[PDB]
C-alpha cells in the first residue's frame, strides 16, 4: 500500500492578538490512508471541544481534514497540534507559531 | 445533485 | 462571471474486524462544501452544509439519501470485488474513492465532465475528457472497464455530465449567488522578521479570500525569484475563506527591491506590495 504522512500547518483564522476570541486550526493535508488522529493542545494539555471538517481529497487521492476550535490567546499560553497516523511511529507535535 | 439511480459495481 | 464546478467526493473504508465500510459523502459547488453523508453519523441522511441549500424540499432530500445510500452499498460491494481482483487478504482495511462533477466556462454552458476511481489511494478506472472512452490502470480496471463498456456506463455519465449536472450547478450558482457569485480578493499585507544582522524574511500574505486559487510570486528588481523563498500550501481560514504566505529572506537594507505581486480572480489587476516600510 502507498502510505503518505500528514503535512501539518497550525495557525489562527484572524491575527492574534492577547484576550480577544479567534480559532486555533490544525489542517493536515497529504495523508493516505484517511485514518487520522488529531488533537489542539493548550499547554500540553488536550482541548476537549475541537471540531473537524467532513473528509474530502485532492487531486492525487490524498485526504485533508481541518481540526479547530475556537480560543482566546494570551502571552504565555503555548498551543499546539498533536497529531498520529499509520506513518509515524509516535505522534508528531506542532507548536502554533503566531507568524506562521 | 448526484448522479443517478446508482453506480454500476466495478 | 467566471467558470463554476459541481464536485462530489466519496470516500470507503472497509472495516475487516467487524461491521461495514466507513463512507463519507461531500458534495462543492466551487470551494464551497455544500452537503454531506457520514455512515457513522446519526441521521442516516444527506445533510446540508450550506445555507443556500437548506431551500430545497423533501422531495429533493430524500432523493440525494436514496442515491448516497445506493452509492455506499456500491462501494461496499467493490470492496470486496477489488480484494478479489486484487488476491488480497480479509484481514486489512482498504479504500475505495471516488470523484465526479461537471464545470460550467464563462459562457455558463457545459465545459467538462469527470468521473475518477481510485482503489487504496492509486488511480484505478477514469473516464476520459470525451465522456465516451475509460483510462483502466492495471487488468484489474480493465475487468471494470469491459463491465461497463457492456453496461454503456460512459453513455449514462456523459448524458448526467452535460445535462443535468450543469443545470442543478446553475440552480445552485442562482440560490446561493449572494456567496457563491461572490469573489472575495485576499487581504494583503507584508511583515518583516530579521533572521541576522544581515538579513531579514520578508512575508506576504493573502487572507480571507475565495474562491481557494491564488497566485503569490517575489520579485526582485522586476525578476521571479524562487531562491531563497518559501510558499505554504494554500489552507483554509474555517469561515469559508482561504489563506496563503509567501517569504523571501533579502539583504537588510535592500527590502525595496522585492516586489510580492498576488494574482486573484477577485482581483481585476494583480496587487503588487513592497516594504518601503
Ligand atoms: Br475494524
Amino acid at each position: 500500500m502507498i502510505q503518505r504522512t500528514p503535512k501539518i500547518q497550525v495557525y489562527s483564522r484572524h491575527p492574534a492578538e492577547n484576550g480577544k476570541s479567534n480559532f486555533l486550526n490544525c489542517y493536515v493535508s497529504g495523508f493516505h490512508p484517511s485514518d487520522i488522529e488529531v488533537d489542539l493542545l493548550k499547554n500540553g494539555e488536550r482541548i476537549e471541544k475541537v471540531e473537524h471538517s467532513d473528509l474530502s481529497f485532492s487531486k492525487d487521492w490524498s485526504f485533508y481534514l481541518l481540526y479547530y476550535t475556537e480560543f482566546t490567546p494570551t502571552e504565555k499560553d503555548e498551543y499546539a497540534c498533536r497529531v498520529n497516523h499509520v506513518t509515524l511511529s509516535q505522534p508528531k507535535i506542532v507548536k502554533w507559531d503566531r507568524d506562521m | 445533485y448526484q448522479f443517478g439511480p446508482d453506480f454500476p459495481i466495478a | 462571471m467566471g467558470s463554476h464546478s459541481m464536485r462530489y467526493f466519496f470516500t470507503s473504508v472497509s472495516r475487516p474486524g467487524r461491521g461495514e465500510p466507513r463512507f463519507i459523502a461531500v458534495g462543492y459547488v466551487d470551494d464551497t462544501q455544500f452537503v454531506r453523508f457520514d455512515s457513522d453519523a446519526a441521521s442516516q441522511r444527506m445533510e446540508p452544509r450550506a445555507p443556500w441549500i437548506e431551500q430545497e424540499g423533501p422531495e429533493y432530500w430524500d432523493g440525494e439519501t436514496r442515491k448516497v445510500k445506493a452509492h455506499s452499498q456500491t462501494h461496499r460491494v467493490d470492496l470486496g470485488t477489488l480484494r478479489g481482483y486484487y488476491n488480497q487478504s480479509e484481514a486489512g482495511s482498504h479504500t475505495v474513492q471516488r470523484m465526479y462533477g461537471c464545470d460550467v466556462g464563462s459562457d455558463w454552458r457545459f465545459l467538462r465532465g469527470y468521473h475518477q476511481y481510485a482503489y487504496d489511494g492509486k488511480d484505478y478506472i477514469a473516464l476520459k475528457e470525451d465522456l465516451r472512452s475509460w483510462t483502466a490502470a492495471d487488468m484489474a480496471a480493465q475487468t471494470t472497464k469491459h463491465k461497463w463498456e457492456a453496461a454503456h456506463v460512459a453513455e449514462q455519465l456523459r448524458a448526467y455530465l452535460e445535462g443535468t449536472c450543469v443545470e442543478w450547478l446553475r440552480r445552485y450558482l442562482e440560490n446561493g449567488k449572494e456567496t457563491l457569485q461572490r469573489t472575495d480578493a485576499p487581504k494583503t499585507h507584508m511583515t518583516h522578521h530579521a533572521v541576522s544582522d544581515h538579513e531579514a524574511t520578508l512575508r506576504c500574505w493573502a487572507l480571507s479570500f475565495y474562491p481557494a486559487e491564488i497566485t503569490l510570486t517575489w520579485q526582485r528588481d522586476g525578476e521571479d525569484q524562487t531562491q531563497d523563498t518559501e510558499l505554504v500550501e494554500t489552507r483554509p481560514a474555517g469561515d469559508g475563506t482561504f489563506q496563503k504566505w509567501a517569504a523571501v529572506v533579502v539583504p537588510s537594507g535592500q527590502e525595496q527591491r522585492y516586489t510580492c505581486h498576488v494574482q486573484h480572480e477577485g482581483l481585476p489587476k494583480p496587487l503588487t506590495l513592497r516594504w518601503e516600510p
